[PDB]
């Protein structure tokens, strides 16, 4: 993993950030990046939000 | 040397500091001057005291346009009574200070002194606030050049190096 | 052992002063023709100019022989980085200055302490009166003595880009001046104007008369303007290049006024504080005796 | 990327300052007074020369290649063919005022440069041309009520590339004789920063880089990347000792042309002013040495003498057998 | 808006890239298209120059005017001004790793 | 093809002077001029 480093982080002021990335982190999971790049040409049926 | 500010209970930190060099003949005068450039904020004016160079170094550049206007204003004076014709005692000729290396604001407000542009008045001119108060007559007197007038006070604004 | 017909060692094919541009090699007068001008409005008004000195340094006892001649243009022209050189042998000239004096001055550039075997030589007459003036160059970084870098730049350059019509009224508007160019440019005139044999010059100007200074002065104005042009660009504040469609444009900033520090730096001829001062006592030396 | 900047790094407490160290000061410590040592020069100067020699060699690789690239590049501009169609380029070209926020700006200000002008409408024929003088580059602002022909014609053979805010037609903006001009005819390409400014030793420009630059297989960022560091391993000291106490195990700063200046209280970098500012920060030199950068003026002759170029290119095929050996 | 100006600045950072192609492939194949028009979005074309990629620095952009709205918003607290500070750490980083 | 060229088939013929294509040293590869004192490197005078 490697989204909001740049390295030297884990400190005290970061603290407040580093747990705001966290909590929006999603997972790697190689089917979840594959519906990603096909629901953008497949032609919809139900309205989605 | 360091200068101390006027009031004796003004126990507060001094603005700028004097500077005397050690210089002779004329040809010695030309060298300290030109050297002079490249350096931070400094300023002489037009003659000297004892026939010695000594110019001003100021602390921060916000504290330059307040001194650099008290001296601007006790100039346009002695300008007055030398165009209506009566023996002066002061002496200097010219009080107004030159800018040597200096900031942004000091140009606009070097060449808009030098033209003479006052009138008179004599209503116990404001001493504290001053420095703003010129400051805002050197831009309207630019909306108001008519090309020629404009021409020279955008020069001297670009030079400001020469009485 | 030359000699000089009044003519002067200028009206000579033995040394003469060439510029190497267009693919052939050219005289200074075909070169200038290209460097157009326009103007910026800050007027730049000619001074007058301090006499000089009459203090001549002393040569202080030196065995063996400096090329006196070196330094002289190894200082003003001098291209590739040249160090401190307030200091230095640098007024060997004054030891002919006097009347009877053995030390003599060859030809490409020497000073010899006893005219030896197989070496041709200026005049012993007309060379005393060129020591009286150039051996003054001595004292260049003494203080109390030195010039001043600033007023005498305001001369030069009513020189190489004024117009008659504005030198005949003493002042004129600081220009900008551009000619076009090649590749190296500004460096390739250096490392070229710097052999010229400048000696064979300024002889000339301490002894030709009247009848023959007039004359002289009128087919060497260009020679002038030639390393004074050179000797210019080391001040200038820019060197930026327009560009056309396929051509080239060398624009200079502002020729005539000084500034302290080289536009060049990678892309032209670059000074020192220390011949800050020698360009200075070199410029304020030689216009009294021109002009 | 700031100097002085309180970043998440500490290089082990000496980012922590700490008082209640005064106390040994006072009640705990003697000192030489109540026979004196002076430290020798020549300890401590040889630790400066060291230290301040590891540094250059560092990073001379990283600058040279960021200086044969940095030529210029990108602005996609179209040039829209005026005329009986008797040219593929004409020279009528312009830009979007978007390109132009991102590419032209921020280099129109390391060079200190006075506007460029707007081109309005009604406006003379050689205001372009003074605007263009104390530019240095080839460029105007805009057009709002149609220009007139006297005009439009200048901006032709002069370039001038006027940046339009819109892009949705252009042909309204132009009084004209009727050829070409109808948001049509007209082929769009690309640019250069390489074209439209080098300055002395600002941005690299000749034609032996020029023809160098025109041959490489279209490079990223990571192409580029891999460049700047095959060229590393390919050439005690006590500061290898501090080479490897440092954190070299980063370094990732586009430096393309880089330049030192100063942001005022907040974050507005300033342009270059001159008294306040100190001489060495007016240009960079691509970082490179003073006289480092002369050897490459007599190098860029061996790399483009007609004898070292030994690759050809194009075999034509035919069947002339016929023998008379010929090494041509 | 006449004094909405700022709030529609930074909205237009949303504003698609890419051209529209009317695919032909598919049509001059006749292959069943519901439309009237075959159409679609790209959605962002490709490299043009040699070293540009200016898609990489429209993202670059953004991040530089999206950092005055952090590098401004007045905070009435303490170290809620320190993780202010901390964000350009994170704002700056993440660009690179963009490009 | 062949730019690095310099000279070809250094052997004199069986009868006749020049041996066909043989080419001779060009007029460059054997000319030594003194350095100037700025610039470094020039040739002769030719006139």
């Amino acid at each position: 993993k490697r989204y909001f480093p740049e390295n030297l982080e884990q400190n005290q002021s970061a603290a407040r950030l580093v747990s705001a990335v966290k909590a929006r982190a999603s997972e790697a999971d190689i089917s979840s990046i594959h519906l990603a790049i096909a629901r953008e040409v497949s032609p919809m049926f139900n309205v989605h939000e | 040397i360091p200068i101390t500010n006027s009031n004796i209970f003004d126990d507060s930190s001094t603005p700028y500091n004097v500077r005397i060099w050690h210089a002779p003949t004329m040809t010695e005068v030309n060298h300290i001057l030109a050297l002079m450039r490249k350096s931070t904020l400094v300023s002489t004016h037009s003659s000297w005291h004892w026939n010695v160079l000594h110019t001003f170094h100021y602390r921060s550049e916000s504290d330059m346009i307040d001194h650099f206007a008290a001296k601007i204003l006790e100039d346009w004076r002695q300008k007055e009574k030398l165009d209506k014709g009566a023996l002066v005692e002061a002496d200097r000729v010219i009080q107004r200070l030159i800018p040597l290396s200096s900031s942004t604001y000091v140009q606009r407000l070097a060449a808009i002194g030098a033209l003479y542009p006052n009138e008179f008045t004599e209503n116990v001119l404001d001493l504290s606030r001053l420095s703003t108060a010129l400051l805002q007559l050197s831009d309207t007197y630019y909306q108001h050049a008519n090309d020629q007038l404009r021409r020279l006070y955008r020069r001297m604004y670009n030079d400001s190096r020469t009485l | 052992m030359l000699q000089q017909p009044t003519g002067g060692y200028t009206t000579l094919e033995q040394f003469a002063f060439t510029i190497r541009n267009d693919g052939t090699n050219a005289t200074p007068t075909q070169f200038l023709q290209l460097l157009s001008y326009e103007a910026t409005e800050n007027e730049l008004v000619k001074k007058t100019i301090p006499t000089p000195e009459t203090h001549l340094p002393s040569a202080r006892n030196v065995p063996g022989n400096v090329y006196i001649e070196d330094a002289i243009t190894q200082a003003l022209f001098g291209i590739s980085a040249q160090n401190v050189n307030a200091h230095g042998y640098f007024s060997r000239l004054s030891a002919l200055a006097l009347p009877n004096t053995s030390a003599r001055l060859g030809l490409d550039g020497v000073i010899y302490n006893s005219e030896t075997i197989n070496i041709p030589f200026y005049d012993p007459a007309a060379v005393a009166n060129f020591a009286a003036t150039y051996a003054k160059l001595g004292n260049a970084s003494t203080p109390r003595y030195r010039a001043d870098m600033i007023d005498i730049y305001a001369h030069v350059g009513l020189e190489l880009a004024g117009t008659d019509a504005e030198r005949a009224a003493g002042v004129m508007p600081v220009k900008r001046a551009k000619f076009d160019s090649w590749e190296g440019s500004l460096i390739s005139l250096s490392r070229d104007v710097v052999n010229w044999k400048i000696l064979a010059f300024l002889i000339d100007l301490c002894s030709l008369e009247g009848e023959a200074l007039r004359a002289f002065k009128t087919r060497n104005r260009d020679v002038f303007r030639m390393m004074l042009f050179i000797m210019s660009t080391a001040v200038a504040a820019n060197v930026v290049n327009r560009k056309v469609t396929k051509r080239v444009d060398r624009v200079l900033e502002y020729i005539g006024v000084n500034s302290m520090r080289t536009a060049g730096r990678t892309a032209t001829i670059t000074y020192d504080l220390s011949r800050h001062e020698f360009a200075a006592k070199f410029l304020q030396l030689t216009f009294t005796r021109w002009n | 990327k700031p100097i002085i900047e309180r970043q998440g790094e500490t290089v082990d407490g000496l980012t922590i300052i700490d008082t209640s160290i005064v106390w040994p000061i006072l009640c705990q410590c003697t000192y030489p007074l109540v026979e004196i040592v002076y430290p020798d020069p020549s300890t401590t100067l040889s630790q400066s020369l060291s230290v301040a020699q590891v540094l250059s060699k560092l990073t001379l690789p990283d600058a040279f290649i960021n200086m044969i690239l940095s030529g210029g590049d990108s602005v996609v501009m179209r040039t829209y063919q005026t005329e009986a169609d008797d040219d593929l380029d004409e020279g009528i070209r312009m830009t979007t005022y978007d390109q132009y926020l991102s590419h032209i700006r921020e280099r129109l200000h390391i060079t200190n440069v006075p506007d460029p002008i707007y081109i309005t409408g009604a406006s003379t024929p050689d205001q372009i041309a003074a605007s263009v003088q104390a530019t240095h580059v080839a460029v105007v602002l805009y057009q709002s009520g149609v220009i007139n022909g006297s005009a439009s014609t200048y901006l032709r053979e002069n370039e001038v590339l006027v940046v339009m805010p819109d892009y949705y037609d252009v042909v309204s903006r132009f009084a004209n004789a009727n050829l070409q001009m109808n948001n049509n005819r007209y082929h769009e390409s690309v640019l250069e920063i390489a074209d439209i400014f080098d300055q002395a030793d600002f941005i690299q420009t000749s034609d032996a880089v020029r023809q160098l630059r025109a041959l490489m297989p279209t490079l990223s960022t990571s192409q580029i990347r891999h460049a700047i560091e095959r060229i590393a391993q390919i050439t005690t000291d006590y500061g290898k000792l501090t080479l490897r106490f440092l954190g070299t195990l980063t370094r990732s700063l586009k430096m393309q042309n880089a330049q030192i200046r100063r942001i005022r209280p907040d974050g507005t970098v300033l342009r270059y002013d001159d008294q306040i500012d100190i001489e060495a920060f007016r240009w960079s030199r691509y970082f490179l040495d003073e006289l480092r950068l002369r050897r490459l003026s007599v190098g860029l002759r061996l790399i483009t003498n007609p004898r070292i170029a030994r690759r050809f290119d194009g075999v034509r095929i035919m069947y002339l057998t016929d023998d008379d050996p010929d090494p041509d | 808006l006449a004094g909405a100006n700022t709030i529609i600045a930074i909205m237009r950072l949303f504003t698609p890239q890419g051209f529209l192609r009317t695919d032909d492939l598919a049509i001059a194949a006749n292959f069943p298209r519901a439309s009237r028009n075959p159409q679609t979005y790209i959605p962002y074309t490709n490299q043009r120059g040699t070293v540009t990629n200016e898609f990489a620095s429209r993202f670059r952009t953004i991040v530089a005017t999206l950092a005055n709205v952090v590098n401004e918003r007045a905070v009435q607290d303490d170290m809620q001004k320190a993780t202010r500070s901390c964000t350009k750490q994170w704002l700056r980083h993440l660009e690179t790793q963009f490009d | 093809i062949s730019v690095a060229r310099s000279m070809r088939a250094i052997v004199n013929h069986n009868e006749v002077d020049r041996p066909r294509g043989a080419v001779a040293p060009s007029s460059y590869e054997m000319d030594t001029g003194t350095l100037s004192r700025n610039g470094d490197l020039l040739y002769s005078p030719v006139a």
